[PDB]
RNA sequence: UCCAAACUAAUUU
RNA sequence: GUCUCUGUGGCGCAAUCGGAGCGCGUUCGGCUGUUACCGAAAGGUUGGUGGUUCGAGCCCACCCAGGGACGCCA
RNA sequence: GUCUACGGCCAUACCACCCUGAACGCGCCCGAUCUCGUCUGAUCUCGGAAGCUAAGCAGGGUCGGGCCUGGUUAGUACUUGGAUGGGAGACCGCCUGGGAAUACCGGGUGCUGUAGGCUU
RNA sequence: CCGGGGACAGUGCCAGGUGGGGAGUUUGACUGGGGCGGUACACCUGUCAAACGGUAACGCAGGUGUCCUAAGGCGAGCUCAGGGAGGACAGAAACCUCCCGUGGAGCAGAAGGGCAAAAGCUCGCUUGAUCUUGAUUUUCAGUACGAAUACAGACCGUGAAAGCGGGGCCUCACGAUCCUUCUGACCUUUUGGGUUUUAAGCAGGAGGUGUCAGAAAAGUUACCACAGGGAUAACUGGCUUGUGGCGGCCAAGCGUUCAUAGCGACGUCGCUUUUUGAUCCUUCGAUGUCGGCUCUUCCUAUCAUUGUGAAGCAGAAUUCACCAAGC
RNA sequence: ACAGCCAAGGGAACGGGCUUGGCGGAAUCAGCGGGGAAAGAAGACCCUGUUGAGCUUGACUCUAGUCUGGCACGGUGAAGAG
RNA sequence: AGUGCUCUGAAUGUCAAAGUGAAGAAAUUCAAUGAAGCGCGGGUAAACGGCGGGAGUAACUAUGACUCUCUUAAGGUAGCC
RNA sequence: UAGCUGGUUCCCUCCGAAGUUUCCCUCAGGAUAGCUGGCGCUCUCGCAGACCCGACGCCCGCCACGCAGUUUUAUCCGGUAAAGCGAAUGAUUAGAGGUCUUGGUCAACCUAUUCUCAAACUUUAAAUGGGUAAGAAGCCCGGCUCGCUGGCGUGGAGCCGGGCGUGGAAUGCGAGUGCCUAGUGGGCCACUUUUGGUAAGCAGAACUGGCGCUGCGGGAUGAACCGAACGCCGGGUUAAGGCGC
RNA sequence: CCGUCUUGAAACACGGACCAAGGAGUCUAACACGUGCGCGAGUCGGGGGCUCGCACGAAAGCCGCCGUGGCGCAAUGAAGG
RNA sequence: CCCGGAGUCGGGUUGCUUGGGAAUGCAGCCCAAAGCGGGUGGUAAACUCCAUCUAAGGCUAAAUACCGGCACGAGACCGAUA
């Protein structure tokens, strides 16, 4: 899909439709320090091996794409995050498409 | 090995022990599921009906 | 093992007449549905927004609700072993009002006008419709003829 | 010191 | 039965990269006393049948002619 | 008797072809400064009022085609219930109740609401 | 003690590699037996399905794990597939023009339904594919997910306006707990008080479980064990008779002539249970399982023999039928 | 188990018993292997079980041993280099 | 070529703990430095193992010494059936 | 340890099943809803007038609600069976009439006919069936409330009084509601419809009844056919079937 | 010809030669509802203590707001509250 | 005037253990103390008030346990296959 990097929708924080830059969301790195995590290095420390399942199938081929927006007012710039549906090729500004032309050898 | 897939043998009997007894309405049905618009007006219209008793009282005496 | 689709097995229910395709007629749209009446629920294909269920098709309710376009529905749903009430919002294209509460609001309208004018003339009149009585003794004139004398045909061989 | 193979059965001095 | 796979110039066989070729052969000049080498030209329902498509030899559905592979407790 | 504007049901109203159309209207029609559109004042938009019922539209017509509605088809086909009915079967009679569709043969060809004209 | 090494080796503790030498465990399910093959394992259309709905088979015909800043949203203007008749080059196809055209086109894709001053095609402007809380529908236990429908409250787009719009004309296009991550509240805790990092929470997205209500999983056993199972295979029996075997009817033809002495195409009707398929009714706390040897009896669908009939029966030999299973 | 002569039928589709028929005469002796789907044994084949065990490996988790780095025991002189 | 085993360790890519450096109020975080192994490079089949297809061709025919070709790590040799 | 075999001890009385839905590494099991029993509870009709006795109020007329595997009367719903193809979509046989031409008199083409078809075609279209309705929760009068709606005393909903019993089809019947809960989740057969298969005492559905749980008479014999369902007896009479022995 | 599992047993399905005796839904805890009893906005000593010298008596009685405590009389929110 | 227990505390890391959760206890190994200090103050850290106790030495009755032993007493127990 192709969804342009400039768009005017809601603001919670201000309740208006605002602009906004749409980014696209990628996921953080891992804490070390989170609860799960120091659960589950307490819990493989030792004898024992493995304590969780690992998981090794992956049925899916593709990921839902969440798009994080960020409100363009100055003062106020909050971030929102909006998920569309699942897509293979995504691209963000990409080429308007236009019907008139010649396309292509 | 295989069994029997499915079947509505003798269900119709079983149902029909105890009967097939229709919903029992009552008088005042529940006002669940209106149009939230149109149910805050009764409200209101209730909220404020005792604004005359006295011009009621005074008109079927 | 048949699919749980929501219009499986509709190919004929929620089509249209034949020559009766296009344009909707803009008196189903001018209909007045107060509530507690009673409608017949019908399902048009012309129009794919607010439509029911195929199980409602031919069902027959009450009104609960009144919206801008659509409505609210009691209907009756036999599921296998015992029956409940359904609410269903429909919009007014898919109904109709239904004529089987309107003989019976003729009559009631026809009741009270001869109640208060009954006893006047001493008139116990019926109300009470009865179940076809059986056929009177009566009498049948020849008018001078004779009846036909019929007899079967005797069989030929064609087809 | 680059490669370089073959040659009517058709006859008469 | 099921699934893959091949089909293209006379022959073996490319490009699988939606936008017709190697080698060899065959003609045809040459060189030679005369039959490797040098030069040049020609040649293809690109299996078939419909699809899809801006566009098919390349992607789909089928048919054919060939192949291959998947089975064992009696 | 009939039209105009807005409709309701959406062919008994549609299609082809012929004939008639007083008065109103509706149209065709005449023009492009303005408004507004075009490759093009053809459409659309605007300004008109010399001409004309030619066409649209309306009314009529056609052993017209369709459509609507009756007859026949036919108590036929099929079908609910029933039998220690028949028949090797396939199927078929009867009892008890329901009850069609063509071809074929007739009839019909818009009704009507609200507002406003016209017709002596 | 004499030589020889010597701050190395070595030992102790941690870290990385290697490690079937050893340990533990697993090695889906459905299934006309199981395995192999398929997926009928989550979904969707048409049919089956017996004119409400519901309805099965490893029933039929197909589809699906996507695609889309427009192919979403409004508004306006347009009309399609095809055909005909014409027009320099121009033809079976280039573009131009008129006429016919009830959808025979198109609407992302499967099929079905829908659709014409449109749901189609083309331009203009846009982001209602956004923020919210409930109710309802569909599957259904009437639980969840998914999807969907009516509202209501905001903020918006478009249009002169009525309005219409919270994705795709409708029916498919997808995912719990735990954990992780991100966003949000000048929000709550962070343990005697306070400040600041960190952490934990509350609310909404995402990362995924296709065995699709969601374990983390390779074989082999003929050296094999146990609990069971005729719910289930292999031999026997039974039902059936496609297949195998044996007959009938009809009569194109063959038989130098001549359908039928003997035959018998194209058809079609049967019988039999020595075959094998098909099934899974009986037996798995056991019916000893191929053949030969030995021995008895039975069947007739007759190879010979007794008695006959027929011939393309001169004799001879042979062929076709009948009664017949005594031998 | 009780028992003990057959044919056919029906029947969990090969009956000693049941139905219909054939029939049925004490108590035994030596033989015999047609029956009692005779006896011996909770079928080994086959399947199922979320029961196993032996054995393999490119299964999944480990692991002795090894290989390597680090710290410690661990010191004394020189020279370079930083 | 595969799988092993083996030699080599060059500037080698990847690469743990400790150690070093910086940022910070600290927990922490980042960077540098890089052991074996893996990767890269040789050797090795009396290691495990492996060792092809398709066309055309002799003047009767039939065969095919010869020819062309796709092709792989080599295309099964001496033998024997 | 065993979701697997085997066994599980006295009598009478009453009531009396399920082999189906959905989910599960689920298919020899469980949870889930059905089906069962028990415990009740809330009401109705009412008990019936000591022996008596149809009654005792207001010329007529009337006799509670509710409920139902049922019909009636209204009214919707459906695309099966049949029919259709000189109706669309497909499949398809034959002649005839026209004559335009990128066919070579022949075809193609067109028009009017003609033969035969359809689970995944249909203009049409039953039988059987499915839904709702047939009153007091109504009807007719007045008024009031509203922040909803709005040209308007509008529209809509709500509220408060007052007035109307011929109880507004037939037939039958006492009804409502709660808690707790076992067993089952292998079914099989038959009529009619029906799918796979040459068929099958075969595999898979629909509808109802049956067997399983169930004896008895009849079919010689038999889970399931036909008749009819069961306390212990006498008399009488039948059903299906019979009546030579 | 009985028990048994089964759609279906007289079965050519299994177990049973015969007799006696033994032989299989228990007890604890925790819940749920139903029922009986006592007290009732409360209720309960269960632990401890006090009582002629312990046949029965290892019983029975008593305590006092020993009522500490449990449950009940107040919910909701993740939490500040 | 006089005043206190060091390879100990504490820190790191590994392993077992615990309701102990950024580590409850115990152990190995490395590092390794202080003196208005040290420990604890149930979320890792820095800062700062406050509370609390005085680790690394030692002794100690009663209330508590008791299927063995010696010696008794009793029982809605069993009655010789128990
Ligand atoms: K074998
Ligand atoms: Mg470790
Ligand atoms: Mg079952
Ligand atoms: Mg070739
Ligand atoms: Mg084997
Ligand atoms: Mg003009
Ligand atoms: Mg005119
Ligand atoms: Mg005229
Ligand atoms: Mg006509
Ligand atoms: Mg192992
Ligand atoms: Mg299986
Ligand atoms: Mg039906
Ligand atoms: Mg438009
Ligand atoms: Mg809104
Ligand atoms: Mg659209
Ligand atoms: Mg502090
Ligand atoms: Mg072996
Ligand atoms: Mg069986
Ligand atoms: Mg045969
Ligand atoms: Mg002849
Ligand atoms: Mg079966
Ligand atoms: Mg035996
Ligand atoms: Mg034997
Ligand atoms: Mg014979
Ligand atoms: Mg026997
Ligand atoms: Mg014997
Ligand atoms: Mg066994
Ligand atoms: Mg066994
Ligand atoms: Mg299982
Ligand atoms: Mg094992
Ligand atoms: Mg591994
Ligand atoms: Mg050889
Ligand atoms: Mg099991
Ligand atoms: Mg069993
Ligand atoms: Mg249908
Ligand atoms: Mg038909
Ligand atoms: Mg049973
Ligand atoms: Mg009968
Ligand atoms: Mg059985
Ligand atoms: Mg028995
Ligand atoms: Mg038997
Ligand atoms: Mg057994
Ligand atoms: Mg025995
Ligand atoms: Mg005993
Ligand atoms: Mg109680
Ligand atoms: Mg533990
Ligand atoms: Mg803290
Ligand atoms: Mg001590
Ligand atoms: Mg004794
Ligand atoms: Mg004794
Ligand atoms: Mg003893
Ligand atoms: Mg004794
Ligand atoms: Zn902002």
């Amino acid at each position: 899909v192709n969804v342009p990097k400039t768009r005017r929708t809601f603001c919670k924080k201000c309740g208006k439709h605002q602009p906004h830059k749409v980014t696209q969301y990628k996921k953080g790195k891992d804490s070390l320090y989170a609860q799960g995590k120091r659960r589950y290095d307490r819990k493989q420390s030792g004898y024992g091996g493995q304590t969780k399942p690992i998981f090794r199938k992956k049925a899916k081929t593709t990921k839902k794409i969440v798009l994080r927006l960020e409100c363009v007012e100055p003062n106020c710039r909050s971030k929102r995050m909006l998920a569309i549906k699942r897509c293979k090729h995504f691209e963000l500004g990409g080429d308007k498409k236009r019907k008139g032309q010649v396309i292509q050898f | 090995a295989k069994s029997k897939n499915h079947t509505t043998h003798n269900q119709s009997r079983k149902w029909h022990r105890n009967g097939i007894k229709k919903p029992r309405s009552q008088r005042y049905e529940s006002l669940k599921g209106v149009d939230p618009k149109f149910l805050r007006n009764m409200r209101f219209a209730k909220k404020h009906n005792k604004k005359g008793l006295k011009k009621m009282q005074a008109n079927n005496a | 093992t048949n699919t749980k689709g929501k219009r499986r097995g509709t190919r004929y229910m929620f089509s249209r007449p034949f020559r009766k395709h296009g344009v909707v007629p803009l008196a189903t749209y001018m209909r007045i549905y107060k509530k507690g009446d009673i409608v017949d629920i019908k399902g048009m294909g012309t129009v794919q927004k607010g439509m029911p269920h195929k199980c409602y098709h031919g069902k027959t309710g009450r009104v609960y609700n009144v919206t801008q376009h659509a409505v609210g529905i009691v209907v009756n749903k036999q599921v296998k072993g015992k029956i409940l009430a359904k609410r269903i919002n429909v919009r007014i294209e898919h109904i109709k009002h239904s004529k089987s509460r309107d003989s019976f609001l003729k009559r009631v309208k026809e009741n009270d006008q001869k109640k208060k004018e009954a006893k006047e003339k001493g008139t116990w009149v019926q109300l009470k419709r009865q179940p076809a009585p059986p056929r009177e003794a009566h009498f049948v004139r020849t008018n001078g003829k004779e009846p036909e004398l019929l007899e079967p045909i005797p069989y030929e061989f064609m087809a």
